């Protein structure tokens, strides 16, 4: 499939930057999760970014650590997340869907078979948080063999060697990290990334207000991703599901609107 | 690019988020530099000797072996400052942090001993130390928590996930990945992302070098086997390394069998777990079938690391080392037996290794054999848990 | 008749009931014999080295002294097996009991440490050990009581009189005087009837011999002063003896001042008590004016001996040694200070000696001086009492 | 004074052995103690043996350790014991009175002054439990200077050297110990003691029945001392003072009668 290439081209014909929210699948429960996701889409997300709950998410901040716990309080497992994915792809044809995984869950029952299951539910990309490019071979291979785009993080201090590896090895989009630390001056990377024909960059980590989406696009990034802020909203509204979707709606619309020409 | 091999056969590597690699490359580089630097070596040798107490004795236990043809020696890491072998590698890691110009130390700890150890190295050497510890272990290790704090370290409890050592290990990483430029992460075992399994090994290897010398001095020849408990692998790789090229020398690693392998409630991923990718590396992990990391169980709090060093999995896979398990009862029997016949209270951890030696002896008492057990720590800290058990019983 | 002088000037002697003299003469004789016997010496040297960990390090503490002109070294008896200096003399006394053909050991203990120590020597060396301990101290030293029992000793509580160490010391005698023929009385300090003050001294003197060698090796010359706490006198005489003939070397003994000399509630009979006859000897005693023996007070349980070794009273009277006191607060400050700037938890006992060194340094920071403190034990055992105090405060 | 020499000569003219009970002064209280003592005399004691309560009586068994504690529960001090002694001597002229002391209480305020205070209250002897002959010089001197007889213990294993020291240095009577241990085949010592002109021997430790008094005299000892048994009686009767004196009476009479020709 080529959903990312397609979105990017479409957005480029609109002079638009892309806005992609992240959530954890099954947080706070499956049904509510599916509704959150549909609301994110209906409000304007260009692509989703979805996490599979994992026990030891060593690259995430508290916010998303609570999201995995809530998902685990509700019994959510990977096999359930995949069924979730499947019904998401069924409902929305063309939206790019990327996963944020930890290594163990992809290597667990064989790497290749994880990417194959990704292809059969219609996933478009997978970012594996704790596999650096230096260790990406098995994961990127298995990915391309099943038509999934392997995403990589380009750190703010990336040196030219790394820039080139990311531009060479990634596909679909490039995760441009705004900072060190865990989930909670880019013009150079971004130019250099274009220079090496990287996949379009999405700026990530700490995007939580519309001004930043606009600033990313101006900087030359094809878009921005926001998760913590999206999760904050969930975690703030657990007592009222309806108010949850409504605030999700408003925030996403606000974010998306900002990426517009 | 790295300078050294990050893999021991299929196990090991560097599985950390991209933002941490420059830190592990820098660390590797500084360690390679240090190992060829005579000043660094002389300074390390001098603290191990005049601050930590090296070398540690090698102790023949005639009372234990009487009536059999085993001869047993224990390498007395219980005598090292701090009370366990961990103080060796922390001093080395601290001089490294120094050499990198970092001023802060970050460490994770389960049962408290690596936290006490990093806090003492820190105090001595002028570093600001913060330690992460899972709230469940905080609750149950107050002595330790207070010791680290008497020594100026800050102790930060971890409430997420199972709230134990692995959740401390995640919180350590998260922090390192935003402060690596001033802080160094003093990982507590020979595990985790390269270059840590290699550097912990090399800063614990004096345990096997001195063993070899001592045993050649006292017996005229190398042991038939060296035995050591295996929690995350540092003490055992420490005792093994220098004997690895000595093919006739047995290396036996002892993982905790807890209530019993068949019961499930154990700590023995190397022989009863399944390969996974976690904590920066690929190795045997305690894990569900869907791949979530689980905790290791054992009557001794310090064999809690739910995985094992990569180099041990390699050694095992090629046949060069052997790994077995010992249950809580077996380890408590061995504890008792040492207290009463040699007057050394061993750590419940090192109790496991003694217990397997005693089995070697007992099951074949007319076999001629010279064993060394690595007594990785003292058991003062375990006196009450053994007390409460022997009371309920 | 004895072979050696039972007196240090006016202090000391052999004041036991007539029925015990053949036992002290026999002991003296066997000790004189042993000291000229190379086999006995080689066997003692071998346990001190391969079982107990000798020699112990000498540790320079630059962090403590920075900004001053003191240089301070601590002799790390905290690193000796058992955790305190007492293990030295117990091993020697046990080989003696052996050499006399006795098979049982009798010992008294206050804070538990001499009881743990005699039980470990006993277990190692094949003796049946029973320990007397005052019920008040039993109550408050369960760790210790359980340690001795894990090591096969029998612990007999003493309920008479103040129920503390002196009442244990009486119960030890009573028993020795009806079983001396099979049992040996392993007295716990350099005190009591001759030949014990001399034999405890000679079996603790390696502490000063090694200190001297080490300090000559590291500094090129002898210390200006050696400092040691004084509970009953064994660690201090141990550190002092070998420097006694070195006139330029200061010997400073530190007795616990408790809440304060003026308050009365202290442990410093050598400088603030009055000569008496008790426990087999003539020495300074804590006593009422009518002559009943009283208890020593101190925040550290092990400086509880209500009297002091005779040889220290002699040394003091001729000027050759100096004795001072340090209060509980001062000793707690010194405890804290070591934990936080060198990462060694010292025993509250040895805390007193460090505290007086720190005063020497602090009160005259531009004086040029090289001090050694005898760190007679580790303070793991004191962690909670320091905890409870720092909480109330 | 020569009360011992006098008693001994008298008893010898009766073909009688001597019977001497021991108690702690002030146990269970002063008044009761004074009455016990008078009852012991009235029942037939030939001489008394009296202990001064001391905190650390390392040569006594439990029985007499309880006696000191009871005496201490009642506040009894040495200065009080001496007043007690004084009124005892006032009431009974000729009875030999020996003290059982621990070293510290005699050395406390100067050795000489302790023996002088002994002489002014009329005490005849003092045995100091933890001062062996080897250390007796200062104590025996000070004793003879004030006319008090210094008592020494002759142990059952005493060798000839010791026998001679005891015979030379003691006066009034010789304490013949029946056994090692603490308060709770003598023919040789006894002959050897006569041989060296020792003071007359009293056999002590464990005498508690009349048969033993008789056996001592037959063996050649001039008599026997009993304390534990006497103290047992006290300690058994604390609830009834009157029954206390009555059983003391009967036991002492029984003991004394047994020493008779
Ligand atoms: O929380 C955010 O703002 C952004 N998060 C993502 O883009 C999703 C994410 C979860 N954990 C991560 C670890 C590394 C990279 C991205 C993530
Ligand atoms: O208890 C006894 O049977 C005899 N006791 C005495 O003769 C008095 C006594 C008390 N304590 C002692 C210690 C040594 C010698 C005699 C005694
Ligand atoms: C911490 C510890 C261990 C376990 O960790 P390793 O790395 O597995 O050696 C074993 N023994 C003692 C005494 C310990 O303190
Ligand atoms: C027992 C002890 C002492 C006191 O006894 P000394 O004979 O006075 O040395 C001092 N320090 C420590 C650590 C002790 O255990
Ligand atoms: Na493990
Ligand atoms: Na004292």
């Amino acid at each position: 499939m080529e959903r990312y290439e397609n979105l990017f081209a479409q957005l480029n014909d609109r002079r638009e930057g892309a806005f992609v929210p992240f959530v954890t699948l099954g947080d706070p429960g499956i049904e509510q999760s599916l509704k959150i996701i549909d609301t994110l889409i209906d409000a304007g997300a260009d692509a989703l970014e979805l996490g599979v709950p994992f026990s030891d998410p060593l690259a995430d901040g508290p916010t998303i650590q609570n999201a995995n716990l809530r998902a685990f309080a509700a019994g959510v497992t990977p096999a359930q997340c995949f069924e979730m994915l499947a019904l998401i792809r069924e409902k929305h044809p063309t939206i790019p869907i990327g996963l944020l995984m930890y290594a163990n869950l992809v290597f667990n029952n064989g790497i290749d078979a994880f990417y194959a299951r990704c292809e059969q539910v219609g996933v478009d990309s997978v970012l594996v948080a704790d596999v650096p490019v230096e260790e990406s071979a098995p994961f990127r291979q298995a990915a391309l063999r099943h038509n999934i785009a392997p995403i990589f993080i380009c750190p703010p201090n990336a040196d030219d060697d790394l820039l080139r590896q990311v531009a060479s090895y990634g596909r679909g989009y490039t995760y441009l990290l705004s900072r060190s630390g865990v989930t909670g001056p880019l013009h150079h990377l971004i130019e250099k990334l274009k220079e090496y024909h990287a996949a379009p960059a999405l700026q990530g980590f700490g995007i939580s207000s519309p001004e930043q989406v606009s600033a990313a696009v101006r900087a030359g990034a094809a878009g921005a991703i926001s998760g913590s802020a999206i999760v904050k909203i969930i975690e703030k509204n657990l007592a009222s599901p309806k108010q949850m979707l409504a605030e999700l709606r408003s925030f996403v619309s606000a974010m998306k609107a900002a990426s517009r020409a | 690019t790295t300078l050294l091999n990050p893999y021991f056969g299929e196990f090991g590597g560097m599985y950390v988020p991209q933002i941490l690699m420059p830190a592990l490359n820098q660390l590797e580089e500084a360690f390679v530099s240090a190992q060829k630097d005579p000043e660094f070596q002389a300074q390390f040798a001098d603290l191990l000797k005049n601050y930590a107490g090296r070398p540690t004795a090698l102790t023949k236990c005639q009372n234990i072996t009487a009536g059999t043809r085993t001869t047993l020696y224990l390498k007395r890491e219980d005598l090292l400052h701090g009370g366990a072998h961990k103080t060796n590698q922390v001093l080395g890691q601290a001089l490294l942090a120094k050499r990198m110009g970092k001023s802060e130390i970050i460490a994770e700890t389960g049962a408290g001993q690596h936290g006490v150890a990093s806090a003492l190295a820190s105090a001595l050497l002028g570093l600001k130390c913060r330690i992460y510890m899972g709230a469940k272990d905080v609750e149950r290790q107050s002595p330790n928590v207070f010791r680290m704090r008497l020594m100026g370290a800050e102790v930060i409890p971890v409430h997420s996930g199972s709230a134990t050592l692995k959740d401390a290990c995640n919180e350590a990483l998260r922090d390192w990945s935003g402060s690596y430029e001033t802080a160094h992460y003093m990982l507590g075992t020979a595990a985790g992302p390269h270059p840590y399994p290699t550097i912990v090994r090399e800063f614990q290897r004096m345990i096997g070098e001195e063993t070899k010398a001592q045993i050649l001095d006292k017996e005229g020849r190398l042991p038939d086997a060296v035995i050591a408990c295996v929690g995350g692998g540092s003490n055992a790789i420490g005792m093994f390394a220098d004997f690895i090229n000595d093919t006739s020398v047995g290396l036996i690693g002892v993982e905790p069998g807890g209530h019993g392998i068949e019961t499930g409630e154990h700590g023995a991923p190397l022989k009863h777990g399944r390969v996974g990718i976690y904590f920066g590396m690929k190795a045997p992990m305690m894990q569900t079938a869907d791949g979530q990391i689980e905790e290791s169980y054992s009557i001794s709090a310090g064999l809690d690391f739910p995985s094992v060093g990569p180099q041990h999995a390699y050694l095992n896979s090629i046949g060069r080392a052997d790994y077995v398990s010992i249950t809580d009862d077996e380890a408590l029997e061995a504890f008792k037996t040492l207290c009463r016949h040699e007057g050394i209270i061993p750590a419940l951890e090192s109790s496991h290794a003694l217990a397997h030696a005693l089995k070697m002896m007992r099951e074949q008492p007319e076999k001629e054999q010279l064993l060394v057990v690595n007594l990785s720590g003292r058991g003062d800290k375990d006196i009450f848990t053994v007390h409460d058990i022997l009371k309920a019983r």
